[PDB]
């Protein structure tokens, strides 16, 4: 079942690898080499998660917990019941995410548009890899990764935050929180402006870009334009992701003491009387 | 505080009420987004047997400016193309299509265009929105490199002509198009290039999407002082189709 | 590589735009005088100003300035009027809420009177700004979506400052006016009432915040991808569908099995953003008044995880072994 | 003339690095020197970009351009 | 004659015959497996 | 029970004094840290020698390790009827400052 | 009962077959896993205990 | 009523069939799971006890 | 049972073959991994214990 | 006649013949492997 | 068995050979690493322990 | 004849011959390696 304007876009070509061996659709979904890899990795990960849940002794969605090994195992492999299943699932998840990104690249190439969406997804993939790969590698044990549980991956966050006394005093955490809040505000304003322009009171004509420009110049004295707002939003989201990754990666391997004490450089400058 | 029954208290009641509201909101949001492209069709152009679990929404009316009438959605597809040069590569559904003639000249694939209205887009005053820079009073270059007078290099290293003018957006003070004057060897007349597909350097302007031989078949504008939505679509998509159809190596797997 | 449309190659400048008008005569209150910034022209528009000066805007500006000056002068007086020490300890000072012993009565100036006065001024200023944003939309003939999305955040603002202290019967439940003090208040509030992770509405607000950030990233990338087909002119695409909307929809349909329209995606964005402060305020309003321990609530409602292993470092290693002796 | 502005910004960055290293030499710490170096970057780079790059190239155009504004003024 | 999929009555009959033929084989294999399992470890 | 918790480790003069007449890390009372303040606003909002680089109350180590004040702040049931005199988040902040010191 | 064949004038067999296959595999996997979460019917642990 | 066949002049049979097919399986699974969460009707534990 | 060949008038082999190829390898890998996570059927630890 | 894929009857019969030929060999190899595994370490 | 050559009338050999090579190399690398991750079959460590 | 790739019957047979020859050579090498590994350090 296609949309009324979809058929002319369903042409062949634009594949990074595979040619016409996997060039077809299954319902709405597009299949390729990376679609096959994604399906394999995702199915294996899900079935392994449910096998671990069965061996744990509970099928409750709130209570399933698959945890990394102990710190004594180091960077080596652990028994599959004592945390090796977590490593296998991590490998599968990394493969699935990379395959998803490359499938998006192939779809972009076929449609003849830009490659901004895979580039944006790469930042989230980078943040996840920093959480599960880079920081445990620098700290020296695979046991520093978070567990795969709906409610058990928040206890890890709490304990990791309280390991430095007051995590709100981390400057990179401040930057990331500010970026998050600014992104949410900008999205709300953009959606509201577009909807108000396209939906006037009953019996009134629709509006245009000039009306929106006037509104925001009357409101706050400046207008960014219909093209600059999208750039601003994309940059804000990417900056939020990048600074979240930086904040998590500087906490363990670079700083060791409490975060409030880091401000002693400001509190003890020679310029003060 | 007390409980109504068992462990049920005010928080649980609020949670369940939010569950119901969220379900209704999801229904409304999904139904609101089905005003274009429905009902679904199969690969032979007929209506499919399956239409999904969400029924079609009700009608809404838009009152357009400048006396252009009204638009009611959902409705019939007025942007539908009539005769497409495409061929099925299979007897069932789910397989690609094969171009019959020249995909860049036939407007199929990444070179496809939509049948928009054959009238220019207007600003608040009722004037055409995009105007050449030689007819806009009080406009001038304030930053960057001026591309006027520079040669244009194609995707294969061929110089086809010089940049002679720019078409600007007066309402938003933004450049939209770059006009090109072709050498007699590479064609005749003038052609437009959208600003998003060019790279201005200090001594040249490069267009990597298409080659030198593809410049004579760019769609031309009917009027020298304005451009319509249909023409912009055909010009802009012709330029996009070259990222795949300008060479055989761009279509085959990269490996 | 191809041009990515992040910075503008060449800028053009023309006569300044003063704005549209109708019979409501918006011109009578607008200022005269505009500027141009070439530094900002690399990303967005270069023209700066003019601005509209009503009565709500002037009232809000004056009253917010009064609140700012009250807080600043109290902080300055708390340090002995020493400018170097005022600069040195700027991030550590605050204007503290009243003491718990005074209930809802008016406290002395030393223990919360200035706090109440400044809070009254801040409330007046915020309400004036909201009225201004409603009035502007009413006079330009537009929808009132901006006012609703502001009211969404004003709801959480009021819950954190006005409604909850009244329900708990004390003015000491408010937030201090300071940089580090307000973060301290956040952490202390989280600790005092169990764990705020196990509050379901905090989880819902986190879900909607994550979804909103994800949705703006996706929408920005999508719009910048199809900008070669005039995809940034969204209103004309809504009124007259072009190839950019079709390609943008087909990308997501082929990616995840369903897509949106050029007008329907903005509805998704509006709701995900608005739903965060609403759920946050609902969750905050229930703390203390109804639930006093959220971990115990989770345990009673059977979604608190259980652990089998032991506690302590001596169950895993030795003190001498840690030091390497 | 964006190249001159970028050159001024690079000069400011280099000056900030040099001042930071000098502050290490004097006896400050890393962050104390870095803060003052960043200050120097922004202030000196902005001043140089506004002043030096504000001298757009002209030999006789500047005089008549200066003289033209001396005629608009005096009658307005 | 109602038809949403475009089939004919005879086509539907011929399809249903083979469908039921397969369903009975699947059920028979499942029944044999259940009998063997019950003989091994009962549940009733 | 404290000094012999894990092994035979005692205390001598060379535990507080380390060659000094004054043992290091001795503390005094500095509770009023600001001016023109009366109650809870007169002890916390300043970075002092007793606060551990935070803005938390510096009244700690005097109400707890010299006087005998309650440290616990939590409620032991999911729903409890709140009464005046119960612990608030300010007591929680003074405990957070004590535990930062710990 | 003799007219149950008219279900294929309403549902397309191509989609029904795929949905039925996915459903059957998921159900079989769920049951085979549920048997392994007990002690009386876990054949791996029973094999371990009988040796 | 003898005239209950007019419900098919108000509703589309395909959507109704899909929704009812989902509903029946969900209800059956919920009922079986509710049975498994008790003590007097858990057949796995009853088999374990009687062995 | 003798008319099972008519499935190829319903499905094109080009999709069915790739679906089956993915499914079989997924099944084999899971089963081998499930075996490797027990104590009685782990053939790597058995060799170490036997030697 | 019902045919969604455009094949004829004889082509479908030939395809089914080859498919069954492959399936039987796969099943025989699996059966031999399972017999060897059961002789090595029984699970019943 | 004697008509297995018809698989090349369904699939393009050019696009199959590359995928087969990638699959084979990845499988070999995975198996070698799995052997390396144990203690009994880690041939890098038996060389050190023997000498 | 049926062909989704464009090859003929003879070409498919010719390709399958060489493909099977390569498969047999690979399998023989793997068998020799496995036998040597089992002799060195026996599993099972
Ligand atoms: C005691 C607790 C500490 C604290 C401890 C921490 C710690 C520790 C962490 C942060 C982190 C963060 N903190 Mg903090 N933080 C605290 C309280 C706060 C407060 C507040 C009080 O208001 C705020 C606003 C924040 C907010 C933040 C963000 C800045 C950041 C979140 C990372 C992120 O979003 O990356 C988003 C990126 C991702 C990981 C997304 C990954 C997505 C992947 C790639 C795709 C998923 C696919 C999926 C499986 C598909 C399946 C679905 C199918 C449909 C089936 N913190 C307190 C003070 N904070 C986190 C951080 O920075 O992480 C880097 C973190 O770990
Ligand atoms: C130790 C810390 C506790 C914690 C304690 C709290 C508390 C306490 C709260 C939050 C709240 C929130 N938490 Mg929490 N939270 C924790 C951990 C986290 C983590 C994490 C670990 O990653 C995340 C992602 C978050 C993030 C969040 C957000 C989901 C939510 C904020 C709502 C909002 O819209 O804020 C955006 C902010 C606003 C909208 C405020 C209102 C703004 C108004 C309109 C301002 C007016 C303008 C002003 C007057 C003028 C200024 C001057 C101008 C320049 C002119 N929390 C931990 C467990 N969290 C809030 C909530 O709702 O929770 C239920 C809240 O109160
Ligand atoms: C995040 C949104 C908040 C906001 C934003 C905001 N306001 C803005 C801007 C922005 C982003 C401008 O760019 C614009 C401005 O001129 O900034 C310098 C402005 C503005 N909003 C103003 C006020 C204002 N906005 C308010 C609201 C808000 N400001 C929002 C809450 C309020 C409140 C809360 O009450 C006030 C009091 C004005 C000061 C100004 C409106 C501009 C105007 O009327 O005239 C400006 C034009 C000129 C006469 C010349 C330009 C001004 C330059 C500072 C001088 C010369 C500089 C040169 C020309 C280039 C500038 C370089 C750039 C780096 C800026
Ligand atoms: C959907 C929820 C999100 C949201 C939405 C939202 N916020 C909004 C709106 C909306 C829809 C507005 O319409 C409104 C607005 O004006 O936006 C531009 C606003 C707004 N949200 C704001 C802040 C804000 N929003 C936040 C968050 C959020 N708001 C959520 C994430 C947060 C936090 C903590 O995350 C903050 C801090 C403001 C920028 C603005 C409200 C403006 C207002 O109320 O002004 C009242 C006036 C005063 C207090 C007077 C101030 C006087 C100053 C001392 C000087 C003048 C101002 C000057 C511009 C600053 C100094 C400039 C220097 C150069 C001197
Ligand atoms: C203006 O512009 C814009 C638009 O436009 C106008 C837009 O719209 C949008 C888009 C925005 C929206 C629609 C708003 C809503 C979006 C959100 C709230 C974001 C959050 C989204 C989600 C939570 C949903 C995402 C769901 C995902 C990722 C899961 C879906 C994926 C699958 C089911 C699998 C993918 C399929 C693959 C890989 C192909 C199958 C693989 C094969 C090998 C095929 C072989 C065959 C088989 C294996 C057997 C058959 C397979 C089947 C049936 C598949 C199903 C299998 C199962 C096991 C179930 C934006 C941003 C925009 O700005
Ligand atoms: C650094 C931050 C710390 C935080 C956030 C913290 C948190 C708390 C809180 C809130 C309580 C009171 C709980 C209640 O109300 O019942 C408490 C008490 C206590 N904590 Fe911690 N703590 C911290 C560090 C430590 C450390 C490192 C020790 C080291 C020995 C410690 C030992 C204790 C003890 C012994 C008590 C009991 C006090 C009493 O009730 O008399 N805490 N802690
Ligand atoms: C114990 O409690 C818990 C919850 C744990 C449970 O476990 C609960 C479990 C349940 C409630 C389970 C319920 C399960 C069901 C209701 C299952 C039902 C299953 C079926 C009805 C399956 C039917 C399968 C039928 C098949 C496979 C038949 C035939 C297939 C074919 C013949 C394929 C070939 C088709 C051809 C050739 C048709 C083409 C013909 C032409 C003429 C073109
Ligand atoms: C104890 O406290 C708590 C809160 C816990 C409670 O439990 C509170 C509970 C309540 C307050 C409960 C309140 C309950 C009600 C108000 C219930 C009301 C119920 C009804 C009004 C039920 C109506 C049912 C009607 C039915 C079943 C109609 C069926 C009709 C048909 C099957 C025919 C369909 C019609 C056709 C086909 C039309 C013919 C078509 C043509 C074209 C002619
Ligand atoms: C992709 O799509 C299509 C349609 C093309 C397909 O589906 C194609 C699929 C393929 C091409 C699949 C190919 C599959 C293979 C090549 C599979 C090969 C499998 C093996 C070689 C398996 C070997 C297994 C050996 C085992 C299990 C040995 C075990 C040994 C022992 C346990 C030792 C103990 C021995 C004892 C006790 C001796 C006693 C033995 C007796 C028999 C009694
Ligand atoms: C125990 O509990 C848990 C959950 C842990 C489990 O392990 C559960 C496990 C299951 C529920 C397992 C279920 C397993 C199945 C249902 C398996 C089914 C397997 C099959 C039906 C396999 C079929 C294989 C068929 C093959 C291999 C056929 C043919 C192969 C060919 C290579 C032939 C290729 C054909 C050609 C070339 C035809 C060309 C002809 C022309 C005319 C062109
Ligand atoms: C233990 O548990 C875990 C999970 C850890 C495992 O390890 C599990 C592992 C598995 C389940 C593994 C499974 C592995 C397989 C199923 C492997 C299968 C491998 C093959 C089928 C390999 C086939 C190789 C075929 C080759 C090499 C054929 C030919 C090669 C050539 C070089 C021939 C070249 C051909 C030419 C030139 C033809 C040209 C002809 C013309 C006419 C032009
Ligand atoms: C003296 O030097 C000069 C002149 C330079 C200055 O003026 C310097 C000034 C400064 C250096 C100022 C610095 C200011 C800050 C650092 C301010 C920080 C402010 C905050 C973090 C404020 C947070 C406010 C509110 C919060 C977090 C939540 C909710 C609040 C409210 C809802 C408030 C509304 C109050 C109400 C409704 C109660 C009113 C009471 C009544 C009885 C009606
Ligand atoms: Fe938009």
């Amino acid at each position: 079942a296609l949309l009324s304007f979809e058929r002319k876009y369903r042409v062949r070509g634009g594949t990074l690898i595979g040619g016409d061996l996997f060039d077809f659709w299954v319902g709405p979904f597009y299949v390729g080499f990376f679609g096959v890899t994604t399906a394999f990795f995702a199915l294996l990960g899900t079935i392994l998660i449910f096998w671990g849940a069965s061996q744990q002794g509970t099928f409750n969605p709130w209570l399933i917990n698959i945890a990394p090994p102990d710190l004594s195992y180091g960077l080596g492999m652990a028994p599959l019941m004592e945390g090796g299943l977590w490593q296998i699932i991590t490998i599968c998840a990394i493969g699935a995410f990379v395959s998803w990104a490359l499938r998006e690249v192939e779809i972009c190439r076929k449609l003849g548009m830009g490659y901004h969406v895979p580039f944006a997804f790469s930042v989230a993939i980078f943040a996840y890899v920093t959480l599960v790969v880079f920081r445990p590698l620098l700290m020296g044990a695979w046991g520093h990764g978070f567990p795969y549980g709906i409610w058990s991956h928040l206890d890890w966050v709490s304990n990791t935050g309280y390991a430095y006394l007051h995590f709100h005093y981390n400057p990179a955490h401040m930057l990331a929180v500010t970026f998050f809040f600014t992104t949410t505000l900008a999205l709300a304003l953009h959606g509201a402006l577009v909807l108000s322009a396209a939906n006037p009171p009953k019996g009134e004509e629709v509006k245009g870009p000039d009306n929106e420009d006037t509104f925001f110049r009357d409101f706050i004295g400046y207008s960014i334009g219909t093209l600059g707002i999208h750039r601003v939003g994309l940059l804000l989201a990417l900056n939020a992701g990048f600074w979240s990754a930086v904040c998590i990666i500087i906490s363990g391997p670079v700083w060791t003491k409490g975060w409030p004490e880091w401000w002693n450089w400001w509190l003890e400058m020679p310029i003060w009387p | 505080e007390e409980t109504f029954f068992g462990n049920f208290d005010l928080a649980s009641l609020s949670l369940w009420l939010f569950y119901g509201f969220f379900a209704l909101l999801i229904y409304y949001l999904q139904t609101e987004n089905m005003r274009e492209g429905y009902p679904l069709e199969d690969e032979d152009g007929n209506t499919a047997a399956n239409q999904g679990p969400f029924p079609l929404p009700k009608e809404k009316t838009f009152k357009l400016q400048h006396g252009r009438g009204e638009l009611t959605l959902p409705g019939e597809d007025v942007q539908r193309r009539d005769n497409l040069a495409l061929r099925k590569t299979a007897h069932g559904n789910g397989f690609p299509m094969e171009p019959t003639g020249d995909p860049m000249l036939d407007g199929v694939g990444p070179a496809s265009w939509s049948k928009r209205r054959d009238v220019p887009e207007l600003d608040a005053h009722g004037h055409p929105k995009i105007v050449p820079m030689s007819a806009a009073e009080g406009f001038g270059v304030s930053a960057g490199t001026d591309p006027r007078g520079l040669p244009v290099m194609a995707g294969d290293g061929e110089i086809v002509g010089l940049v002679s003018d720019m078409w600007i957006d007066e309402a938003e003070q933004l450049v939209r198009y770059l006009e090109l004057e072709l050498d007699p060897e590479w064609g005749d007349g003038k052609r437009l290039v959208q600003r998003q597909m060019v790279r201005i350097k200090s001594d040249r302007v490069k267009v990597r999407s298409i080659y030198g031989k593809h410049f004579k078949n760019v769609p031309k504008t009917k009027s020298p002082n304005q451009v319509t939505l249909l023409e912009e679509d055909k010009i802009m998509a012709y330029y996009a189709g070259g990222t795949l159809y300008a060479d055989e190596s761009r279509l085959e797997p990269q490996l | 590589p191809e041009y990515q449309n992040i910075f503008t190659q060449v800028q053009v400048q023309g006569p300044a735009e003063l704005g549209v008008d109708n019979e409501n005569n918006l011109t009578e209150e607008r200022t005269t005088g505009t500027g141009f910034s070439q530094l900002i022209g690399w990303i967005g528009n270069a023209q700066l100003g003019p601005i509209y000066l009503g009565w709500f805007g002037i009232i809000s500006l004056v009253t917010g300035t009064l609140w700012f000056n009250i807080v600043g002068f109290n902080m300055l007086s708390q340090v002995g009027y020493s400018i170097p020490e005022f600069i040195r300890q700027l991030f550590w000072l605050a204007l503290e809420p009243p003491s718990p012993e005074y209930g809802l009565r008016m406290p002395p100036l030393d223990d919360g009177g200035w706090f109440i006065i400044a809070s009254f001024f801040l409330l007046v200023s915020v309400i004036s700004w909201w009225l201004r944003t409603y009035q502007l939309a009413e006079m330009h003939k537009m929808g009132k979506h901006v006012a609703w999305a502001f009211a969404a955040a004003i709801w959480l603002f009021l819950v954190l400052g006005l409604f909850r202290p009244i329900l708990m019967g004390s003015w000491s439940e408010a937030v201090p006016y300071g940089i580090f003090p307000h973060l301290d208040w956040t952490t202390a509030f989280s600790i005092r009432y169990g764990n705020l992770y196990y509050n379901p509405f905090h989880a819902l607000s986190i879900v909607f915040l994550y979804g909103s950030v994800l949705l703006f990233a996706m929408h920005g990338a999508t719009i910048l991808a199809v900008t070669r087909f005039g995809g940034d002119r969204e209103l004309e695409q809504i009124y007259d569908r072009g190839t950019a909307s079709e390609r943008a929809g087909l990308f997501w349909r082929w990616t995840m099995g369903f897509n949106a329209t050029m007008e329907g995606i903005h509805r998704w964005a509006w709701w995900f953003a608005v739903l965060t402060p609403i759920t946050g305020g609902i969750g905050i309003l229930l703390t203390g008044t109804v639930v006093d321990n959220w971990f115990l609530w989770a345990v009673e409602h059977n979604f608190a995880p259980d652990y089998t292993q032991d506690y302590g470092y001596e169950a895993y290693t030795t003190y001498d072994g840690f030091l390497g002796r | 003339d964006m190249t001159c502005t970028i050159t001024c910004w690079g000069i400011g960055v280099l000056l900030g690095i040099m001042t930071t290293v000098g502050l290490m030499v004097v006896g400050w710490s890393f962050l104390q020197g870095a803060f003052m170096g960043v200050l120097a970057w922004l202030i000196v780079g902005g001043v140089l970009a506004v002043a030096v790059c504000g001298k757009d190239n002209a030999e006789q155009i500047r005089a008549e351009m200066a003289a033209a504004r001396e005629r608009v003024r005096g009658a307005t | 004659d109602l038809s949403f999929t475009g089939l004919t009555d005879e086509q539907a009959q011929e399809l249903h015959s083979v469908y039921m033929s397969g369903l009975w084989l699947f059920s028979a294999v499942a029944v044999v497996a259940h009998l063997a399992t019950f003989i091994w470890r009962p549940w009733f | 029970g404290h000094v012999y918790a894990n092994a035979e480790v005692g205390v001598t003069c060379f535990t507080c004094h380390r060659g000094q007449a004054v043992p290091s890390e001795v503390w005094y009372r500095i509770d009023p840290v600001t001016e023109n303040t009366s109650g809870w606003a007169s002890v916390q909002n300043r970075a002092t020698s007793l606060s551990q680089f935070t803005s938390l109350p510096s009244d700690a180590l005097y109400q707890y390790l010299l006087n005998y004040e309650q440290i616990a702040v939590h409620d032991l049931e999911s729903r409890v009827e709140t009464l005046p005199g119960d612990p608030t988040w300010q007591n929680t902040e003074r405990t957070y400052s004590l535990m930062n010191y710990f | 009962m003799s007219k149950f064949y008219k279900i294929w004038l309403i549902f397309d067999p191509r989609r029904v077959f795929v949905a039925q296959g996915v459903f059957l595999f998921l159900l079989a996997a769920m049951i085979h896993l549920v048997l392994l979460s007990t002690e009386h019917f876990n054949w791996f642990e029973l094999a371990a205990a009988n040796a």
